[PDB]
């Protein structure tokens, strides 16, 4: 009275490698599989499952892989360790110092020859040593610096993650799912939706919006050691710029070895900045507060304060756009108290060229200058907030792991393995 | 429709066995990882096939054995099992007997082949 | 006589009724110092996958272990309206494969269902 | 034990065949060796399965064929072979004939399948 | 009436990766897969197939592998970028100009020491900077220069290509096949014949000969943008030399880092050159014309003119012999008008050491000096010709891709994927 | 006997003496490919440790 069955529709939670696929240079090619233009999804009638976005290894892979490709892309590029020289430096001419005008003795195509080279630098990449004054590049005591190849794009082109044979991705259709626990409505796919590998700190600028209501998710909410992720159900328009018409020049420093230097600035010298719709932002916070109160009390006062101190990478909002790395003050966005019962916010931004991209030591990337003027428009889709921790609950914007920027898209997906072989009692015998 | 039977009861679900079976075989960075994935998928496929071979169920999605259900593995009525349970619930229900049943299936097949050899030699 | 063995593809130019005698010859040849050898590992793996897909289908259709199997699926005529006296005697397998290539998926789908029905019926009988 | 039957006589050892069969397939540099080893184990496994398929012995650990023994390969009595020899000794005893026996098995299976088709066509 | 069959003798054209094989250090230690001492060739009775040598992926693979192997062979070798310095330079010692006598201040095993060294150079590798005179190595402004390891040979030892399991190669036995379309007589092989991975430009120096008649093949003929590949039915004997007894010295430039420099010349200084049998050459051009006329008219006048201008790789006949790179002036071979109704030709040759082996930018190989006197003997088996484009049809020799030197052997082979599973109606039912 | 894995072996580097391997079970063992042929080495395994 036993029958063995094969093709049995069961699975177990499992961890495997997912592969990228894309909608058919830029880092985003590198042999990703052209994806399915008409992907299928199977609704699973009467199927529920437990999900946990905080234990989601799909996030772990996204993190791991982005870093690996980032590093791979710099392998063929010209090194800037030859620039660890003493520089003589002054300020860039303007009427009354964000930019530095520095000069040095550089190598040439011949090892026995020298040339005088001067260029413009952001002060944030330069350190004074001789307490013109003498300066060095701020990373020469710690890392090798590699120039990114100017021909390679880092644009966050969306990719899809697909399961290997023997695996499937289960996904939630529960619009109220909070990233954890039982998910009442489950379906399955071979591939996820396309996700843009956007790298940011305080704000999420190019992700998905909540289906209905602002969703606030956390590993705990009550645990002050954890982050709270806020997903907007509406975009907020943010317009960022680098309002300086720049030129670039190349220096031949060796045999086919080129260094890209800022030439000069055409016209006025102005600070980088971002414009956030003011009305939209206030309406957005009002919605966030209404939802935050669900865990703090209906008449609890919610305050938005600015960030804590530390490095710009953890105190400011940052992003890569137009090839430049922007650091924005953002305090103008978190300066209000919400108590129960057209215009814009202008945020100054700073720019840096030597980037410790993955918060690692010894591997620095140098962003070559971008010519012309940069204009970027993004969708604020969400925020990373922490509790500043008695009738007022104060939150501050802050940074977090890169993984938190991606679990925000992957929270609806889980990977399981298929186990088609099994048995059951029957009335038959051979 | 690969997991379409996932929420179905066992007696309804075991009709799509073919649908799932037919979908199981389907540089540096992004170089080696895909080769590793293919190899591991192959090993999984083959282990299942070897067991079906060992138990005398090769080439079938549904096969009967001559092993009795021993009751103690599950005392549920077969009408409860096939009509009011899904395969996922069921697999969990008896998961700790997997190795017992498999060992019995293996021994039975060995006895059957031995007897057939004696008969063909007769 | 003529020492007729023909060879691995053998008489690929012979008609189907003559050619389907060397099926085993081909089957037996389908499986056959530092770095960058990944190219060969990739080749080995892909050969394995091709082999397994063919074997799985023979399994699903109930033709596992055979080079030739009869099924209980009808020929539906529209696929090919040639007589068997024309198909087996005046056509090669290569010509034939081209002749009915557009029905590959039709026949295969029908084969899967027939086997599904056959196994279902066997279980009902063994449960009797 | 996997090779526990290794010193057993053939008539004693050919009962543990499943014990041996079930154990046949079982981040950086050198991961290629590991992958290579897995691939090679698969290839070995498949070649054996293919031959059993070709000879009509698929799914069995023991299969009788319709091919006669031709004596010159071994003139020992079956009782000498099965009771006073181990498989390892036997494997050496008839090593050189492997290709003859297999050629005969392959031919026989083709004739059998041809005849089955003629009967199903009748 | 459906019957399923497996082991069906059918195939589809397919692109796969072939592997190399070898019959008992570049090429020489590339053991690949050992070849079959007595390979089987199966004639396909009644079988015809279409071939296209101009679209043959096997050619693409030889390119892919040959280029890769040469790059790999330089991986462990000493870099010559340390030599990219200014050199003081004069003549050598001769009466009455290709060679130069140049000197420079080189590094030694210690960073604190320098040495005065000098060596002989060929004009083609050295460029004046101070428009004694000051010079630099000609490629130091744009590319890395790597010394080939002196212990490594590049002799074009023939290798075979073989299909992987699931694939087989179809081969033509058609002595008159023109490279495309149906091939009436074919056979199947697992492996191709051994092919010497020879690199050349204007002349094809060591291939196979046509069985009966000179064969002229082209992707189009009519379209003057295409090359014409001419396969002789008899070899032309060519004898090349670098008739200078040269010596070599090693220079220690760093810790285990050695540079190989030309020392001096024993005896007279003479030009490199090639000797082509005159009588044979005239006969082969006449044969070529008789066959060319099939596309131009029976009484059409055919003229052989010399090459067009450009780099030596396209204006001269180049080859690697003894490790030296020769650039021969083949204009002495193409001086004839053929109108319907013992001796030798000496071609001077230039010598270079810094070679852009695959005509790429940034990767230059330095050929270390070869000691002694070089003699090269080869079988010219064919030509690469183009139409100089009304009663006279003029042709000129010229260069082209390295791929064209390989399709010249590969035109007889095609690889297909074996597809053993299929169905047919019969009179049986289960 | 049959094993799938060997005992743990220390990947130790030394010249004249082996200072952390296995001891002989009963008696000092002397092994050589040949003994008679002086081109071969003699490997001596102790049945007792000597502390250094
Ligand atoms: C959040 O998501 C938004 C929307 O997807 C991103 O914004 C877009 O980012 C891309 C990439 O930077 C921007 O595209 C850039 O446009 C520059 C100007 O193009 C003009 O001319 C073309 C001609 O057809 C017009 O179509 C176009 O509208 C403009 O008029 C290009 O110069 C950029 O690169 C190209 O030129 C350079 C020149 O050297 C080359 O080096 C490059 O390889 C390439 O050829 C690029 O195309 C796009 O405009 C942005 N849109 C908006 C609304 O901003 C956000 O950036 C993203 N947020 C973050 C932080 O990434
Ligand atoms: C077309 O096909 C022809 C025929 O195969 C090729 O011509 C041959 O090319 C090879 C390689 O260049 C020639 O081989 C070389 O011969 C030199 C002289 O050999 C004689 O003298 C030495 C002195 O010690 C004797 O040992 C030897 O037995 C002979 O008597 C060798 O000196 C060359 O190098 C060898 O020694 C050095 C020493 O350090 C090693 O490093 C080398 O690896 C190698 O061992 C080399 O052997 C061969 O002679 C040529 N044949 C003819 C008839 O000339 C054409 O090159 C080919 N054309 C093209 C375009 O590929
Ligand atoms: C500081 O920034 C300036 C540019 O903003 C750097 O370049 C200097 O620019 C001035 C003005 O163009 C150059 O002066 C030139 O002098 C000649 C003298 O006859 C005159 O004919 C020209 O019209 C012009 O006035 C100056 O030479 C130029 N410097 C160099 C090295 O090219 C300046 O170098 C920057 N300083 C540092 C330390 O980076
Ligand atoms: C140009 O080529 C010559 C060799 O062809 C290079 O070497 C120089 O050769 C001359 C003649 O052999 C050397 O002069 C001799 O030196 C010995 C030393 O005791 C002396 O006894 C002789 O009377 C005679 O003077 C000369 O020194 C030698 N130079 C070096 C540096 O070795 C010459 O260097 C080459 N020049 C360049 C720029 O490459
Ligand atoms: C769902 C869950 O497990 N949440 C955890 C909290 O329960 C846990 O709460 C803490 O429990 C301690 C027990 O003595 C209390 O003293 C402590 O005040 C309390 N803190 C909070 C914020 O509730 C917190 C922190 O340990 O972690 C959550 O994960
Ligand atoms: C299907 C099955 O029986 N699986 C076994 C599990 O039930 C078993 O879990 C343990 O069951 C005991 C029964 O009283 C519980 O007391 C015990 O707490 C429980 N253990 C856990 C971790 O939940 C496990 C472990 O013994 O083995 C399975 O095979
Ligand atoms: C025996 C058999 O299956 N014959 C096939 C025909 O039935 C089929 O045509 C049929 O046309 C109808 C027109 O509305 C369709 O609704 C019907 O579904 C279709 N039948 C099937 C099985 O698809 C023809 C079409 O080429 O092929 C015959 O083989
Ligand atoms: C193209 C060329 O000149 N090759 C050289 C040969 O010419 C040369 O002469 C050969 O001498 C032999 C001695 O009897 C003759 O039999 C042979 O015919 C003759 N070859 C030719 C083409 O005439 C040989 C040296 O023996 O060296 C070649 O490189
Ligand atoms: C970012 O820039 C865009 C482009 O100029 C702004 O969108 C425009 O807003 C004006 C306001 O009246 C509209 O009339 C235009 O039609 C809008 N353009 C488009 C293409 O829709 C956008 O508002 C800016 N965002 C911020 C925060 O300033
Ligand atoms: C190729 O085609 C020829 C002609 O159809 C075949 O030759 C016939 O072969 C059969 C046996 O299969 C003989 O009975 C006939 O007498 C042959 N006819 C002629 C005119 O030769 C041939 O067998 C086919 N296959 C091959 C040759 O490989
Ligand atoms: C090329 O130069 C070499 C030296 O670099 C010559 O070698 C000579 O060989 C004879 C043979 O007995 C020796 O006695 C000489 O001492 C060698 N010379 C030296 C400097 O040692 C070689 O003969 C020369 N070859 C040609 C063709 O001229
Ligand atoms: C090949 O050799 C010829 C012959 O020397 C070179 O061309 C000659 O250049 C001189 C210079 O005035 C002319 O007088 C001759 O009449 C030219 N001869 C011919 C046939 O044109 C030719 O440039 C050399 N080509 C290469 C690539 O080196
Ligand atoms: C290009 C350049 O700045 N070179 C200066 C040189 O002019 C100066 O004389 C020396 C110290 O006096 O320091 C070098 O770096
Ligand atoms: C080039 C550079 O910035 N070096 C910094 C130094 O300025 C800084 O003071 C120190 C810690 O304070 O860490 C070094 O790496
Ligand atoms: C999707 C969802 O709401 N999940 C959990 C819920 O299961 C849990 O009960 C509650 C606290 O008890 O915290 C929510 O996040
Ligand atoms: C071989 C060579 O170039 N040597 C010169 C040396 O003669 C000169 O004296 C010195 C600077 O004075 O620079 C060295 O490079
Ligand atoms: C092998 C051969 O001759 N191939 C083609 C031939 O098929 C074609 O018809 C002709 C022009 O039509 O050009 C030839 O090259
Ligand atoms: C920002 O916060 C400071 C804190 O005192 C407050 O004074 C300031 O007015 C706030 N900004 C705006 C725009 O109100
Ligand atoms: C920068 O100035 C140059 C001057 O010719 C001009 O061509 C270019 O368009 C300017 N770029 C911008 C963004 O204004
Ligand atoms: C914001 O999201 C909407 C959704 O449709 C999209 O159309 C819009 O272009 C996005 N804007 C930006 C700046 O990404
Ligand atoms: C889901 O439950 C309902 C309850 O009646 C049932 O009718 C339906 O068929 C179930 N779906 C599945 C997949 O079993
Ligand atoms: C070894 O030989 C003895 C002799 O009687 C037998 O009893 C024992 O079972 C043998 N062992 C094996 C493995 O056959
Ligand atoms: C070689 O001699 C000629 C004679 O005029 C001279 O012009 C040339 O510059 C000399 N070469 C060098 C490197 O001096
Ligand atoms: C062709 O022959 C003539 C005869 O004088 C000669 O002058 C001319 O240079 C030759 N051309 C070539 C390319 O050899
Ligand atoms: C030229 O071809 C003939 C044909 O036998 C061969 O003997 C001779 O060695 C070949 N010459 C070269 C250099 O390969
Ligand atoms: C090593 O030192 C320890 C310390 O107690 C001692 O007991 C032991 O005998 C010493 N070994 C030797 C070889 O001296």
């Amino acid at each position: 009275w036993v029958t063995v069955y094969y093709g049995v529709p069961v699975w177990k939670d499992a961890e495997t490698t997912l592969f990228c696929a894309s909608d058919a240079n830029v880092w985003a090619t590198h042999c990703c599989v052209p994806t399915d233009p008409n992907p299928q999804e199977i609704h699973l009638e009467n199927v529920t499952e437990e999900f946990n976005m905080w234990k989601n290894n799909m996030v772990e892979q996204m993190h791991t892989d982005i870093i690996s490709l980032w590093d791979q892309s710099l392998k063929p590029c010209v090194k800037l360790t030859p620039l660890c020289v003493t520089l003589q430096c002054t300020n860039v001419t303007n009427n009354i110092g964000e930019l530095k005008n520095c000069s040095f003795n550089m190598t040439t195509e011949l090892r026995d020859k020298k040339q005088k080279v001067y260029s413009l630098f952001y002060r944030l990449d330069v350190v004074q040593i001789n307490e013109n004054k003498e300066y060095r590049l701020i990373n020469c005591n710690t890392s090798a610096i590699t120039q990114a190849c100017p021909k390679v794009s880092f644009e966050p082109i969306p990719i899809h993650y697909c399961a290997p044979a023997g695996f499937a991705i289960l996904k939630c259709k529960d619009k109220k799912f909070n990233g954890t626990g039982p998910c009442p409505s489950v379906s399955t796919v071979q591939c996820t939706h396309g996700i843009k590998p956007v790298v940011s700190t305080q704000l999420l600028l190019n992700g998905s919006l909540a289906e209905e209501e602002v969703m606030i998710r956390s590993e705990n909410i009550t645990n002050n050691a954890k982050n709270i992720l806020v997903q907007f159900n509406t975009p907020v328009q943010i317009n960022c710029t680098r309002p300086n018409n720049n030129t670039r020049k190349s220096i031949r420093i060796g045999p086919g070895q080129w260094f890209y230097a800022t030439g000069d600035i055409i016209g006025d010298i102005r600070q980088a900045h971002c414009n956030v719709s003011k009305a939209t932002w206030n309406e957005t916070l009002g919605k966030v507060v209404k939802q935050l109160r669900k865990h703090f009390g209906n008449n609890t006062i919610i305050r938005f304060a600015n960030s804590s101190g530390g490095d710009l990478e953890v105190t400011t909002h940052s992003f890569n756009c137009g090839g430049e790395f922007f650091y924005c003050n953002t305090s103008g966005l978190f300066n209000s108290t919400w108590i129960s019962n057209n215009d814009s916010i202008t945020l100054p931004c700073r720019i840096k060229q030597i980037i410790n991209m993955w918060q690692r030591i010894g591997q620095a990337m140098y962003a070559p200058p971008i010519q012309g003027v940069i204009r970027c428009v993004s969708n604020i889709t969400g925020l990373i907030l922490t509790r500043d921790g008695s009738t007022t609950e104060t939150f501050r914007p802050g940074g977090g792991d890169m993984r938190d920027n991606w679990r925000s898209e992957l929270y609806k997906y889980k990977v399981v393995k298929i186990e088609p072989l099994g048995v059951a009692p029957t009335r038959c015998k051979r | 429709g690969f997991l379409g039977a996932a929420g179905s009861t066992m007696g309804a679900a075991s009709m799509t066995l073919t649908v799932q079976a037919r979908n199981l075989l389907s540089l540096t960075v992004w170089g080696i990882k895909q080769l590793q994935a293919r190899v591991l998928a192959v090993e999984r496929y083959l282990r299942d096939q070897q067991l079906l071979g060992i138990w005398g169920c090769s080439g079938k999605l549904i096969c009967c054995t001559n092993v009795p259900w021993n009751s103690s593995w599950s005392n549920r009525n077969l009408s409860e099992i096939w009509d009011n349970m899904t395969w996922l619930q069921w697999d969990k229900e008896i998961s700790n007997y997997t190795q017992i049943i498999y060992g019995l299936l293996e021994e039975s097949q060995n006895q059957q082949e031995k007897n057939e050899q004696d008969l063909l030699a007769l």
